[PDB]
């Protein structure tokens, strides 16, 4: 089902096996860095335990990282069974194309991992640098969706820890700030009803 | 405006469209030791002869990927960098754009550092609007990892992509490093004639001349100058 789909849920507890296999996984995990944080975070062990391996046979993972998650995110990436083959840099600008501990941070990083042997992807159409305006805090650029679509047109994709503004055609979005469940793919709907007959994910 | 779609359409990299301290540089210039340099084949050379222990190490091994004597990450990882680094000390490691982003982090941890910054050299192609097999994307940047051991600037360098076969790194990296005021013992491993610079000891296989003397070099940091940051005034003599 081409149109946007999503599932409001705690990604620690959802049985992601009901969702099938995807050509692309993208995640923007709420890494446990520093302290406080305006949102809920996942511990390092919770991140390691995420059932990412069931989501793909052959495809690409896009994993946003920052701070010490540059190292932890590599750990998870490898643990989940991927090899990191690229690293996207989002250069953060204002509306006039000016860039916004030891150094000021002009950018954020997206690790690119490969699993299996993906075939029929259009490797090399885009470059590994995004220049795009900052929006709300932690809002990632929409350019990444176009890069991923040109890389793998028409295929099914899943985003982890997406917010409502993240839902896109051809994507299933999971996150705990989404509004309810919106599923249209009949195969997914069937397996969702079989696994969660009372619609209670817990 | 979607610069990624634009690059796909025109070949102009998104970074082509990014639109773009004095007294400090003078203090750095004052405290700088004279340039010192040594020709050494680092594979065969006992780096322990490089004394005293360094406050900053810039490590620029010539990777195979720069050309399209090369050093593999196998070679680099076996360097005994921890033997010449001061207990509190910094490293800056040019890791390229491939497997080095992973293996360079292994090196840093192997040598006792933790990464505190990831400095990205972003290469524009405004003058000329081909990939490694695993590459998913066109690679238009390189990474210099900053590491720390013991207890003004941004993490981006944007310059036009150099001519093919030119493996020089942007001189801006030296300005970032020197602006941190990290100490005055600075070593540049795999530097070249063209990178020799006041305030730095340059060691590399292609150097055509040497002037390094361990005793003379150490004399620059003898008391009262042992702990200067390289950003303060000279200590007055006589
Ligand atoms: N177990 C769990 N299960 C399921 N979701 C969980 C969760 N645990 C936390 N999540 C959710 O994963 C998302 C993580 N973001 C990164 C931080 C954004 N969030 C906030 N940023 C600032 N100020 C805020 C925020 N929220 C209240 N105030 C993805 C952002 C997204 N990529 C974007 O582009 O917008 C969040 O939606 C998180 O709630
Ligand atoms: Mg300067």
């Amino acid at each position: 089902l081409f149109p946007p789909q999503w599932i409001c849920c705690d990604i620690r507890y959802l049985d992601v096996s009901i969702l099938g296999k995807f050509a692309v996984v993208m995640a923007d995990p709420p890494w446990d860095i520093h302290m406080e944080l305006p949102y809920g975070t996942l511990t390092d062990d919770e991140m390691r335990r995420l059932n990412i391996p069931v989501l793909q046979d052959d495809g690409f993972l896009f994993l946003w990282v920052t701070g010490r998650a540059m190292e932890l995110g590599r750990e998870c990436l490898n643990l989940w069974g991927y090899e990191r083959v690229d690293e996207i840099i989002w250069v953060k600008t204002n509306q006039l194309q000016r860039i916004i501990h030891w150094l000021n941070h002009g950018k954020e990083h997206c690790l690119v991992g490969v699993k299996g042997n993906p075939q029929g992807f259009n490797q090399g159409l885009d470059c590994d640098v995004i220049v795009a305006e900052v929006r709300s805090t932690s809002h990632k650029p929409d350019e990444i969706y176009g890069m991923i679509e040109r890389l793998s047109p028409g295929t099914r994709k899943i985003e982890l820890f997406g917010r409502p503004h993240n839902v896109q055609p051809n994507w299933i979005t999971l996150g705990n700030q989404l509004d309810g469940i919106h599923l249209l793919d009949p195969d997914v709907v069937a397996r969702f009803k079989q696994r969660y007959p009372d619609g209670i994910i817990s | 405006n979607d610069y990624c779609q634009h690059f796909v359409d025109t070949g102009h990299r998104p970074q082509n469209f990014i639109r773009d301290i004095r007294l400090k540089d003078e203090l750095i210039a004052k405290s700088n030791t004279p340039p010192m340099y040594l020709q050494a084949d680092i594979e065969a050379f006992d780096i322990r002869e490089l004394t005293p222990k360094f406050d900053v190490i810039l490590l620029e091994p010539p990777l195979e990927e720069y050309y399209r004597k090369c050093w593999t990450w196998d070679d680099i990882m076996k360097l005994e960098i921890d033997e010449i680094a001061a207990p509190r000390s910094f490293i800056f490691l040019w890791c390229g754009s491939g497997e080095g982003l992973d293996l360079g982090r292994v090196c840093l941890r192997k040598w006792g550092y933790r990464r505190c910054e990831d400095i990205c050299w972003i290469k524009t192609n405004k003058n000329n609007p081909t990939l490694d097999p695993k590459a998913v994307f066109q690679r238009t940047k390189e990474h210099c990892l900053m590491g720390i051991k013991g207890t003004v600037d941004i993490d981006l360098i944007i310059t036009e992509e150099p001519e093919i076969g030119n493996i020089e790194k942007p001189v801006e990296i030296f300005h970032i490093i020197e602006h941190f005021c990290l100490g005055r013992r600075r070593l540049h491993l795999f530097g070249r004639d063209s990178t020799i610079r006041p305030g730095w000891l340059t060691v590399g296989p292609t150097l055509t001349n040497s002037n390094y003397n361990a005793e003379t070099y150490a004399s620059y940091f003898s008391a009262p100058n042992s702990y200067l940051t390289g950003c303060t005034e000279e200590i007055e003599r006589l």
